[PDB]
Formats: C-alpha cells, sequence, structure tokens
C-alpha cells in the first residue's frame, strides 16, 4: 500500500537546476521522515540527507550541503529535493526512501528513482 | 549551522560538568558520554543533580586521557524513540 | 568526512555457483549497539539491476516480511555478517550494508555477485 512516486528523468547542461519530486501515499505523511540516496552509474549508494514534513527538520551530509535542499509539501503528500550547479558528478540516479520512525528510522520504501544526466 | 551543544559545558578540577536551565532539557537532551566507539561508558561514576539541573562527570571513569587532558565525548538525542541518527554527538577537552 | 562513521565490506565481488553458500562481511568505524532497545542498527539491501534496493534485514538480524530464510544476518556491534545459504539466480544482485545509528548514514562499498 505504501507507495513513493518520484518524477521523471531529466536532462540538462551543467550549471543548471533541478528539482525532484517525491509524493508518498499508504502511510501518514508527517509521521516518517524521508530520505534521499545517490547512486552514480556503476557506483554505490551514498546518502544525501533526511527531512521531516512534520516540523520541517533536515539533515544533510556535509558533503551535499549548498548542492542539495530538501522541502516537503503535506497538502500534496510530496517532499522536494532541489540539485543546483549541477557537474558531471551530479550525473545519477536519485532515491526517495521512507525512513520508518517505529523501527529506528529504516528505510523500508523506496522510489522507483529519477535519472539526471548533466551534459553539454 | 549545525547544532550547538544544548547545555553548559564546564571543566573543573576533578570532573566535567554540565548544567541546564531545567529538568525538561536535562531530560529531553539526555547527555551520555561514549567511548572512542560511541558506546557510553557503562564503568563512568557520573553524578546527577536534579535539584541544580547539574551532570558531573569524573575525567578517570567519563573521559580520555590525552596530552595536556582529557577528551570528552558526549551524545545528546530523544529518549522517547529508537530513532538514533537524530541524536548530536560532541566532543571537548579539559586541561589537566 | 569527519566524524563519520565508515562501513568497510568485503568482499568487493564475488563469483559463485549453485546451491553453496557465501557470506559478506561488514565492519563499522562505530558502535550500532543502542543499550536502550538492545539492538544493533544495520541493514542489508539488495539491488538488481534496473531497480530500487530492497531491505533484506534491519535491526541486522530481522528479515523483512517476505525475504526468504536462507538470508542470514549476524554479527556484533562492530563486525556484521551477511550470509546467503543456496544461493539462486534470483539472488544475483549487489548487496550494501548500511549504519542508520548515526547522521549522516552511511554505505558499504558493496559486494557484486556474479554466477
Amino acid at each position: 500500500q505504501v507507495q513513493l512516486q518520484q518524477s521523471g528523468a531529466e536532462l540538462v547542461k551543467p550549471g543548471s537546476s533541478v528539482k525532484i519530486s517525491c509524493k508518498a501515499s499508504g502511510y501518514t505523511f508527517t509521521s516518517d521522515d524521508m530520505h534521499w540516496i545517490k547512486q552514480q552509474p556503476g557506483n554505490g549508494l551514498e546518502w544525501i540527507g533526511w527531512i521531516y514534513p512534520g516540523n520541517d527538520d533536515t539533515k544533510y551530509n556535509q558533503k551535499f550541503n549548498g548542492k542539495a535542499t530538501l522541502t516537503a509539501d503535506k497538502s500534496s503528500s510530496t517532499v522536494y529535493m532541489q540539485l543546483s550547479s549541477l557537474t558531471s558528478e551530479d550525473s545519477a540516479v536519485y532515491f526517495c526512501a521512507r525512513g520508518d520512525l517505529n523501527y529506528g528510522g529504516s528505510m523500508d520504501a523506496w522510489g522507483q528513482g529519477t535519472s539526471v544526466t548533466v551534459s553539454s | 549551522e549545525n547544532p550547538a551543544f544544548p547545555g553548559t559545558l564546564i571543566c573543573d578540577k576533578d570532573e566535567v560538568r554540565i548544567e541546564f536551565s531545567s529538568r525538561f532539557d536535562m531530560e529531553k537532551w539526555n547527555p551520555s558520554v561514549v567511548d572512542t566507539l560511541g558506546s557510553e561508558i557503562l564503568s563512568c561514576t557520573y553524578a546527577l543533580d536534579l535539584e541544580r539541573f547539574v551532570l558531573k562527570f569524573p575525567y578517570e571513569t567519563c573521559t580520555i586521557k590525552v596530552v595536556g587532558g582529557y577528551q570528552v565525548n558526549i551524545r545528546v538525542g530523544d529518549t522517547t524513540t529508537d530513532v538514533r541518527y537524530k541524536d548530536d554527538m560532541y566532543h571537548f577537552f579539559c586541561p589537566a | 568526512e569527519t566524524g563519520d562513521t565508515v562501513m568497510t565490506q568485503s568482499p568487493s565481488s564475488l563469483a559463485v555457483s549453485a546451491g553453496e553458500t557465501l557470506t559478506i562481511n561488514c565492519k563499522s568505524s562505530q558502535n550500532l549497539f543502542s543499550s536502550r532497545n538492545q539492538k544493533n542498527y544495520l541493514a542489508w539491501f539488495q539491488q538488481k539491476p534496473g531497480q530500487s534496493p530492497t531491505l533484506l534485514i534491519h535491526w541486522a538480524s530481522t528479515r523483512q516480511s517476505g525475504v526468504p530464510d536462507r538470508f542470514i544476518g549476524s554479527g556484533s556491534g562492530t563486525d556484521f555478517t551477511l550470509t546467503i545459504s543456496s544461493v539462486q539466480a534470483e539472488d544475483l544482485a549487489i548487496y550494501y550494508c548500511q549504519q542508520y545509528y548515526n547522521s549522516p548514514l552511511t554505505f558499504g562499498s558493496g559486494t557484486k555477485l556474479e554466477i
């Protein structure tokens, strides 16, 4: 029943910005965390940050400070991540995942991923 | 940017002192001392005073010896959940 | 990166046949044990090509609902092991260990399995 629907893939030039949406359903939106994860092609997983839509508290990986910005819309039950000043290192697949605060914030539910491609 | 230590820390002669303005704050943050591996030190002989809202950590059993003094590693966070990654870690140095 | 909990996963890749049992080891630079609930904060993920990651184990020993019993999470605060007995073709994937005890959350470098 729990579903996370991300926006479609995007292709942009370096220096541009993109805003990835993640719409949650099947659970109470403001009672859990939303995590964002980056996977570079042929590489592993890297944790970006989490946002708690209840009070809009956020925590970022210091590596992504200024790069990624998390926001949330409670009316639409959708979390947004904005990526700016895109470089070749920013080309990757980006996942949103629900941190379930009943089980310690472990991420059971994941979105299908959004492919961001930076090319000139 | 990062959160600032929620209490007031004071290096005493024989111990580390952490003061709060109320019991509500102290129980909210619930500071614990941890080792180099981040585990709470169960041999620490700390004292708790809820009249003055003070936590006292003796250097010998609760802190790590380094050149010139002690390093103390403090973890604070919510005690009402098992979500531990929202906790905050702090590191301080007290000269001998 | 200072203060980050490092997850060291080994081996990098595994090549096996069918029916044998493999072990993936993951070691953490920080203890993941919470005295509150007496549990270690570690998860095991499986990701097939072209799909989102899938949570297999949480609390380092507890299987998610619908996960075959041939996946065994084990280990202690610093040292964790994932064992996949009687490997099947659908178990072909890359496996990652993750710690959720601390922020920032961190993953192991991953283990590629090829048969």
